[PDB]
């Protein structure tokens, strides 16, 4: 009932920044602080997900719990000098923060009022490097839908198969798929992580050598990184099957430099229609021609030297979808695998098949 | 824009 | 009427970014979204305007060209040039009512508006002229710019006073609650002159200064100011009103002197600000022997208290301030020690660098 | 806030 602790500022700053992620209702604007047997626990939630940080307490402390405004508490700690010792204690309904001759009295809400996610059971468990999880999310995140009526598209599929972890994201117009080996045999499982949960998980990965431990339940996912524990509810519904979305036999193969292709599309985009973003591609022997026009009759034309020996064809695309893919492919060369004017295109790194991108054309 | 699925 | 030029991308990029400075707001008149391009005897001139000011860049043309003029959409033209590869040669020509931009096997056809329709500021005559280092002009603007008003009904406050006196150039900015004044020696005897530069013009002028060794040449007329920096020429209309007199705003005899570290004072005010009222931003200062106490409270009854060791021997007093006005001053004073010169609870405070009197800041208190 | 002038 009389919570009290003293911690160095530098052991409090990163945990405060992290747990504040789900934030952006009163109690929802607060962090739950809990002192128990050598541990200070800090929790932030938005009801769909929660972020927890554990800080070891090496100085005398008294057990207890309270909730305090997240932004004000973080700004106070951040604003104190490097190396400051922060003494915190509950005094009635107020939380006191003292360091040097600086005194702050913050308002509180009862710890008993802080919302918790329901108790659940882990079905799947595996550990992987942080960098692998970052690569998986970064390779596909841009392809997620935002606010689509098909709820299951406003998120990302997390799929375990064999020894691989795979991410799939799609909005019904374009799709991104990436898979990585994680050196351990896994059961076959697929879950949809909500888009805000994907963003929170990304932000918790510093790319450091602290490994990431994942636990998957029927209705939840949980990620443990160092002293942090992230938990999110999952999205319901039948996610599309990338195996059926990948073009069956894309016989027309084009190869070109990733940067040269990206820069040509980015310049052509300037004179594309602001609403429809349509660009027209003309493939001929060792040549790609990109054209864009807008309602003012302004026009952009780019001619590129490429590797191409197939039949001549014309195909239209939303240039933002093409640029998104090229921006995600941080490689030297790109391969574009075409079928016809009315069929999707598959785009990938010419040197790696770990990620694949599928874009549906436009009827120009 | 054509639908992918 | 067949304008044509070929220029290297790297000779076009900085001039395009610069002349585009005055463009951006609610684009009412369509031609204000365009840059005027003019080719004449080895020079390409590019002009951007918002009607109150204009920015001009001159690019030497080392390749064959044909004279003429047109206006082209600024953002689209800049994005095209910036998007082309490093070292690209840009060939531009007028073709009917379209402007063509070609480089490698990239072709862009932009819409135009007649050069004859581009607005020009009326012809005027220079009364005052002086040159100064860019770094001096930057220091003058940066020391006071934050104290200008935004949208005040006293339109002369939504700008900055530029004043020449003796051998100095001075800037003054005030919003009716706080005032900033800075003066620097120019090393030239100058006539006494005072003009108000519009706030958008102050910011633009500020933007054109790269602090570089290219000197700044200023020309002042009755209704205009003009600044020449390297290949750029900035011109603005002036604000026609009666600017307040800083000499009468500075506290007459601020007898209570307080001295403290600038960073320690700034960090204590910045932490106290967290628990201040979000709308009113009020902080309470209590000065006593070698001590400053800063307190802030908000409607939730949350409270911040900071106690600092300072140099102070005067009478004890309490005084309230908007903490953002105090922090603005401390942030502008990029020095080790500060001096706050106080009178009483209802009177303005003067703040300055304890080691330099080149800039002075005056803040009116809040009723506690 | 008090007025400066």
């Amino acid at each position: 009932s009389h919570m009290k602790f003293t911690v160095e500022r530098e052991h409090l700053l990163k945990p405060l920044q992290q747990v504040s992620g789900p934030l952006g209702l009163p109690i929802l604007g607060n962090l739950l602080l809990q002192v128990a047997d050598g541990t200070l626990s800090l929790t932030g939630t938005d009801l769909e997900m929660e972020m927890v940080a554990r800080v070891a307490l090496v100085q005398p402390h008294e057990p207890g719990a309270t909730t305090v405004p997240a932004r004000k508490f973080f700004d106070i700690c951040r604003g104190l000098p490097e190396g400051a010792e922060i003494a915190v204690q509950l005094e009635g309904e107020r939380m006191l923060v003292r360091s040097g001759r600086s005194r702050f009295s913050l308002s509180t809400l009862p710890a008993a009022d802080f919302p918790n996610l329901d108790d659940w059971q882990s079905e799947v468990e595996f550990t992987l490097p942080q960098a692998t999880m970052k690569r998986l999310i970064e390779a596909t995140q841009f392809s997620m839908a935002h606010q689509d009526v098909r709820y299951y598209l406003n998120g990302m599929l997390f799929e375990t198969e064999g020894e691989e972890l795979r991410t799939v994201a799609t909005d019904g117009h374009r799709l991104a798929v990436c898979s990585m080996p994680i050196g351990q045999s896994l059961p076959s499982h697929s879950v949809i992580v909500p888009r805000k949960g994907v963003i929170e998980l990304m932000r918790m990965l510093d790319g450091g050598d602290n490994p990431l431990r994942v636990q998957i339940g029927s209705n939840n996912i949980r990620a443990h990184v160092g002293d942090f524990i992230f938990t999110s509810k999952l999205v319901d519904g039948r996610f599309p099957d990338y195996r059926r979305v990948l073009p069956k036999n894309p016989d027309k193969h084009l190869e070109a430099g990733c940067d040269l292709l990206k820069q040509a599309f980015a310049r052509a985009a300037i004179l594309s229609n602001e609403k429809f973003r349509g660009v027209r591609l003309y493939v001929s022997e060792n040549q790609l021609k990109i054209t864009a026009n807008n309602p003012e009759q302004e026009e952009a034309e780019e001619i590129l030297d490429v590797t191409y020996s197939g039949a001549e064809m014309e195909i239209g695309f939303n240039v933002s979808y093409v640029l998104d893919v090229l921006n995600a492919l941080k490689c030297e060369n790109v391969r574009m695998m075409l079928t016809d004017s009315v069929s999707s295109v598959q785009i990938e790194d010419a040197a790696s098949q770990s990620a694949a991108y599928v874009v549906m054309p436009m009827r120009l | 824009q054509a639908d992918l699925f």
